[PDB]
């Protein structure tokens, strides 16, 4: 379960692929793959995005939402190796989802396997365990007081 | 001299350090337009003469222009071997010698252009090299128009 | 057929592979090697190409356009409108020359016989679905 | 201004000087040593995230978060639409603390320099890049 | 005629040598004698340097010309490489013998052919046709317009 | 002052921090980013070759010209006759513009500094270099 | 004039020199940049033979010719009446074009100067020996 | 294919492997004669049209063979560089055109005697690579007569 | 006689070459050592200075005084007045043992055949001149 | 100890790294006389001795300027090898042996304004070998003076 230090290397490199800083669109298929299936096993939860287009997601605002997210899990990805740091990033990333009414912990099992689902189509090679390992490392710490 | 190993090479090199790794798959068509647009002014040439006539937003048109562009780069991308570049540009002429509106000026118009656009997005592009070689690929390519 | 996420994988292998490889020119002839290897009806059906000599400037000048065309496709994957256009008048490239639908079905044993070996990581299907989203346009 | 061809220039320089995992605190620091310096008086707008102390976890976190977001904008730059979207929440974010106007202008300068230190300046496009920058901040200043 | 990579690569050489950045005497003696010809084949132009003692090449007024010059074209010889900045230079350069009034186009062959006899006398060999070829690429940005 | 042996030194420094080729823009952009950090009032004095942009074809032309004069000085630091008469040009190059008397001193400390970041600081001679660079200015401000 | 032993020493010097080194042709064409860049008077005097550009096929063809003539003759050396009359073959050839004594003078200084760079050791007098044994032949 | 990069390199290797660091500067007039006479023999020509003669002990038909030899030897050792090797055959040419009693059928006899010269003293000359190139060189020189 | 532009290939040459060189000493030995290979008459004219062993401190310690002054002579090739000083300092520095005009001849030909080995490029007249010009200065 | 390996390989690194590759060549007199003014300066010693009687602008007092620097530097170049450098000073010390007027104080003298004034001129000049070992020189220029 200990997401060790040949995991994140192993993690951020299946994520160096099937990645462009460069191009905000592939982001986006990613993300929209995710979020996807993610509703697609908890139509409930579709209603949490409410707050974004989650009815289109072929629209703006939601498009806008999924790189938000994206994003955010680049951001912390990247920190794996600056422990102390990311610690504070999903500490923050935390606050952020106990300020959105309901989302609970339960939410981060179905995106995590929501994501699970997504990479090995992006990803060449993707490591499953490495991925499910560090993946993990980082939605504790934000659904953690959640 | 014109446009000798080294500076195929460079421009190769440049031509492609657009077309880096982060780039090349996604907007050949932003970069395409932009030529065709510097064309259309430099050389004078009608846009309503390309399939869906210009207007960067035509499906059939922006085909176009990847069409073009990846034949220019079809020609660039094998500068440094004489030999093949004198056949595929041959055939490219080939190509142009069948369509009436095509001058000799004017392929050396468009080709310049794709020059310039390289350097506004690659501001280091070689100029000097850059032209001495698109002027060889303009040769091949508007051969007797 | 090729889908979204199928349409990365692909892109970035192609590249990874074609892309990264030394002198396309022997990638490409590599390939049209192939396609003979696999089905030798082929070689002859480019006769007005040098095909006697594989290593000519005429030949060489060939599968380039090819291994060239095969990637401003590649590229404009995403773009649905645009690939099908640019997929359209191809199609109408092979139309004079009489092509069945084993040769189509061989070009892609080739492709995809080569461009692993390139690469560290290559996704099988996800290419099959690509080669054929692209085989598909060019013939019917 | 901000042509299709800047956006193109901008969003691959940017991804050059977007280092990888600790690399960008590198390129990080380079935009708020700078930042400090000009303009001691903006180093009070974060003694929530530790602004006196650059160094801390607390700003190394908020830095590169920062960072987050302006890769964002790059990225989406192409895409209209989105961009909007995007400057909304960060307004939205920026909208409570006190963020004096003559603020972004020095952050925007201050990137400008610390991309161009870090992707060096080979020719580095001032026009585009300035040109740009300026298209974002718009929608969070304002 | 195309002034390659190679050419100025190897007429920066030949330029190297028979150089010093640290004394202009050298610089003096190789411009005189691009001068000593210049003349001897125009004796008419010698006096567009009028407003320099042209007359009395061993003197001042005149040897700071020689520098002057030579100078120039050492700024160019190493813009050879960047271009973009060359053409700026050239056109600069231009301009100022567009303000002197005569000196056309046909004097810098003269100059041309002036600097063509010097130089295997100065640089250690030299590669005739890099630095007629190069030489080129800059006299022709110069008396451009001219 | 100026010593013929600071003239030796000078020349000798001089040569090893004159770059070649482009390696003089990067001697060239130091002194100009300081000379225009200390004092940016001064960076209006170019709006001619683009002085906003110290990146441009325009302004690198520009740039390399002065260090292109500044070397024939330091060259020629040995015979004065000639000097004289090359400050002379060079002074009625700038008689026209409007630069200001507290611009030279300005612009000698930024080589100055310059040259020492280049050559590094193995001892740099302040002296002979001041000494010597402000016998070359005055031919030019006045 | 190039004695018994002067010849020795020049024999294996040129072939230690002309020999060993890399690709003639570069060496060819070196000699003649000399002879040109120490009598220009000269380098109009190969009009026929494309000597504007110096790195074209027509001319590099041409500098070998003589370095390889001027081969043909050290190896003959020892052969009095062979190389005399190899060497009169040569004079004829050189008839037509107007040479004066200074242009062999210079050919010979070209010689020297591009030949002792590629060697440990090379003897001054014991070639300038030869190479008049030499240029005489081929002038009067 | 007819002679490519690695048989020139062979034979250029071979050639000189033949006059080595130990031969070349004392009889090349021994395998110069050893070639002209298996020339007479094969292309049946008569030793009675050059200069000397024939004669192996005539002074100018020394020179003469010299020369031949040499000229053969300016052309195997520029075989690697296609361009300049036209050239050097060309001008080779014109200079057989010249003269009445050459054929082509007789340019490769004298051509394919140099190959088989080269392998008595030289055993083990890549036979198929000398008669590959000097059938090129073969070429160039007896082109049109 | 050595001109203006003659004078700076020299110049450079020779500190490119005795400049960059390894070891003076060998170097300096090096050239005697031709002198002597080239007029062996000479040998014995420096009788007084260990000539036996060229490899001991006295010998040595000569050599260098030479490529030394030697030096010191090249670089004030552009000052006419001190050169010729100079240059009249050595002469009769060499009055007392008696030297023909073809020991001079000889010298420079030593010098000429040492110095172009350690070069990439060499020009056979620019330094005869110089030579020259030195040569007389140092004796008549 | 007394002017080691090292140091005498810093002062003739340093010594040339005066005369650099870009200065040794053109004003060896520049330095020279600023020695031979420190020197007359220091030593007291009377420039109405030498050839032009001083005079930096007497055409025979630079020659024997140069001169000296010259001897210097023959000495100097050749302090790592010891039994050649014992010769070369004997043979100076000889020289002047031969003339009344210098003394072993003022050898020391000029010695020491030779360090100097490389020091002024090249500000990394490590003094204490420079010392060190210019006070052997010293030794066999001024022996028994
Ligand atoms: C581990 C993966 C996740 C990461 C890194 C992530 C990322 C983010 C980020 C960066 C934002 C936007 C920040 C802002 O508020 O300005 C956000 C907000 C949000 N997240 Fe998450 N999140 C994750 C998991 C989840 C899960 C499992 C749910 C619940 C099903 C969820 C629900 C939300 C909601 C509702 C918003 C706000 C959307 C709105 O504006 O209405 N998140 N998240
Ligand atoms: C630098 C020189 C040029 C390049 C790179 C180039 C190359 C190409 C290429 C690769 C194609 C597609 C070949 C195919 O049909 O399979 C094409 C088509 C075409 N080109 Fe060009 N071209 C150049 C200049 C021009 C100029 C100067 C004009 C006229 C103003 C022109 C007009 C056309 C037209 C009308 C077609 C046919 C439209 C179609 O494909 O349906 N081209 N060119
Ligand atoms: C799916 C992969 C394929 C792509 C992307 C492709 C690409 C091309 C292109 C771009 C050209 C040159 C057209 C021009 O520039 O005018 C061409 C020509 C041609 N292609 Fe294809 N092709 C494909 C499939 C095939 C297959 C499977 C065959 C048959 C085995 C085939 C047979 C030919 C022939 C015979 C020509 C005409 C060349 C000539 O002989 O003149 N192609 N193709
Ligand atoms: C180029 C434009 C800018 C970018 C990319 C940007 C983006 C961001 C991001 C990503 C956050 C974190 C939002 C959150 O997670 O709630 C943030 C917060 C903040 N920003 Fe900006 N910002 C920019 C410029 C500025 C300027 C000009 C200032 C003021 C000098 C500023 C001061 C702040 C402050 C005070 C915070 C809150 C500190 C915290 O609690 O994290 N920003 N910014
Ligand atoms: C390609 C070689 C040349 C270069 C790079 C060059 C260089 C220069 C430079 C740097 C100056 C001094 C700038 C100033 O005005 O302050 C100058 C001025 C001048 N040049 Fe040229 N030049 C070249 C060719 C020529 C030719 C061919 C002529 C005509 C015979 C010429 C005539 C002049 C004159 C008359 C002056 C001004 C002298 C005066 O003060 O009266 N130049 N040039
Ligand atoms: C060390 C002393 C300096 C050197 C080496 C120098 C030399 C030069 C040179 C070579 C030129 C180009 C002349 C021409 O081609 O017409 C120039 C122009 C100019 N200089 Fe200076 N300069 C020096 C200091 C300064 C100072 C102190 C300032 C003001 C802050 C200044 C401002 C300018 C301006 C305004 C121009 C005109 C811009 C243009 O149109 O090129 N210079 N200088
Ligand atoms: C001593 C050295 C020389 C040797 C061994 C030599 C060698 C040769 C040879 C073998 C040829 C080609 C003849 C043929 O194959 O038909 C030739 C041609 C020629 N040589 Fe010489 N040569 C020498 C001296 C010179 C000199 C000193 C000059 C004048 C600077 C000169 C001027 C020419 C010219 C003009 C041609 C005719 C090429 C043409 O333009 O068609 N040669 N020489
Ligand atoms: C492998 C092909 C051959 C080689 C290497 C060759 C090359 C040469 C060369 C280098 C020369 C001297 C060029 C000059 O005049 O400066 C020459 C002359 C000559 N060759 Fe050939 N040759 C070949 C075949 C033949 C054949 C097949 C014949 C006739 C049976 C022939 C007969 C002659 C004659 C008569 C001359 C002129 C005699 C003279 O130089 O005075 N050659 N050849
Ligand atoms: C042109 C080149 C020459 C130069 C620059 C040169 C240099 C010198 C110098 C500087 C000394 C030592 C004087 C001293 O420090 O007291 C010397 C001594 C001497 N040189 Fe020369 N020399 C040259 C030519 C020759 C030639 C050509 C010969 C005769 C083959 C010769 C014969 C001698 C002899 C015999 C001595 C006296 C050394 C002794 O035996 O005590 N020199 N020369
Ligand atoms: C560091 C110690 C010294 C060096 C490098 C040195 C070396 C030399 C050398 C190389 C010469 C020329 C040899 C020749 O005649 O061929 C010379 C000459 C001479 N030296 Fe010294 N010297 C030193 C110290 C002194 C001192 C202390 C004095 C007296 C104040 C002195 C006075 C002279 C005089 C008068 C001559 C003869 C003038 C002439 O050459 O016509 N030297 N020295
Ligand atoms: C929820 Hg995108
Ligand atoms: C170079 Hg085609
Ligand atoms: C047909 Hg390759
Ligand atoms: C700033 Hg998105
Ligand atoms: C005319 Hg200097
Ligand atoms: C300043 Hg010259
Ligand atoms: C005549 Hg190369
Ligand atoms: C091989 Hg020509
Ligand atoms: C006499 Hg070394
Ligand atoms: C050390 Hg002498």
């Amino acid at each position: 379960s200990c997401c060790s230090s040949e995991d994140r290397a192993n993690v951020m490199h299946n994520w160096d692929a099937a990645w462009s800083a460069a191009y905000s669109d592939r982001r986006v298929a990613l993300a929209q793959a995710v979020f996807a299936s993610l509703f697609s096993r908890d139509a409930a939860a579709q209603g949490l995005f409410s707050g974004v287009s989650a009815d289109n997601p072929d629209s703006a605002d939601f498009r806008a939402h999924c790189v938000r997210v994206v994003n955010g899990l680049d951001v912390a990805i990247n920190m794996l190796n600056d422990p102390a740091v990311l610690n504070e990033q999903l500490a923050h990333l935390s606050a952020q989802h106990q300020a959105r009414a309901g989302v609970a912990a339960a939410h981060f099992d179905v995106m995590a396997e929501a994501f699970a689902e997504v990479m090995p189509q992006v990803s060449s090679c993707f490591s499953s365990d490495s991925w499910n390992r560090c993946f993990a490392r980082i939605a504790n710490g934000i659904s953690a007081g959640l | 001299e014109c446009c000798s190993r080294g500076d195929a090479e460079v421009v190769i090199s440049e031509w492609d350090q657009v077309f880096n790794a982060a780039m090349a798959g996604s907007s050949e068509s932003a970069v395409g337009v932009a030529i065709f647009d510097a064309f259309f002014a430099s050389s004078g040439v009608s846009p309503s003469m390309f399939p869906g006539g210009g207007d960067s937003n035509n499906p059939e048109f922006l085909a176009q222009v990847s069409r073009v562009v990846s034949g220019a780069d079809i020609a660039i991308n094998s500068l440094t071997n004489r030999a093949t570049c004198d056949s595929l540009l041959s055939h490219l002429n080939a190509q142009h010698r069948a369509i009436s509106g095509v001058t000799g000026a004017a392929v050396t118009h468009l080709s310049q252009a794709i020059s310039s656009v390289v350097a506004q997005v690659l501001p280091s592009a070689h100029i000097d090299a850059w032209e001495y070689c698109m002027a060889y690929i303009a040769a091949g390519i508007g051969a007797g128009l | 057929v090729c889908n979204r996420l199928e349409q990365i994988l692909v892109k970035t292998q192609w590249a990874q592979s074609y892309g990264e490889a030394e002198n396309r020119a022997a990638f490409s002839r590599d390939l049209f090697s192939e396609l003979f290897n696999i089905q030798g009806s082929s070689r002859a059906l480019f006769s007005g190409v040098g095909v006697d000599d594989m290593n000519s400037a005429a030949f060489t000048a060939h599968c380039l356009r090819v291994t060239g065309a095969l990637n401003r496709l590649i590229s404009q994957l995403d773009q649905q409108a645009t690939i099908n256009a640019d997929l359209a008048h191809l199609a109408g490239q092979h139309a004079s020359r009489n092509l069945d639908a084993s040769n189509f079905a061989a070009m892609g044993q080739a492709v995809m016989s080569v461009v692993p070996t390139h690469l560290d990581c290559f996704n099988q299907h996800a290419w099959g679905e690509c080669y054929e989203r692209i085989a598909s346009g060019i013939s019917g | 201004d901000c042509t299709s061809l800047n956006r193109l220039l901008v969003k691959r320089q940017w991804a050059e000087a977007y280092g990888e995992g600790t690399n960008r605190e590198l390129l990080g620091n380079r935009i708020w040593e700078d930042l400090f310096a000009n303009m001691p008086d903006a180093r009070g707008l974060f003694s929530r995230v530790n602004g006196n102390d650059i160094d801390s976890s607390e700003f190394q976190a908020h830095s590169l978060r920062v960072l987050g977001g302006l890769d964002m904008c790059v990225a989406s730059l192409d895409d209209v639409p989105v961009l909007n979207a995007l400057l909304a929440r960060l307004n939205s974010q920026h909208d409570s603390r006190g963020i004096p106007a003559a603020g972004y202008p020095a952050f925007v300068a201050s990137a400008i320099s610390a991309v161009r230190a870090t992707v060096g300046a080979r020719s580095f496009d001032n026009d585009a890049w300035n040109s740009c920058m300026n298209q974002i901040v718009s929608g969070i200043s304002g």
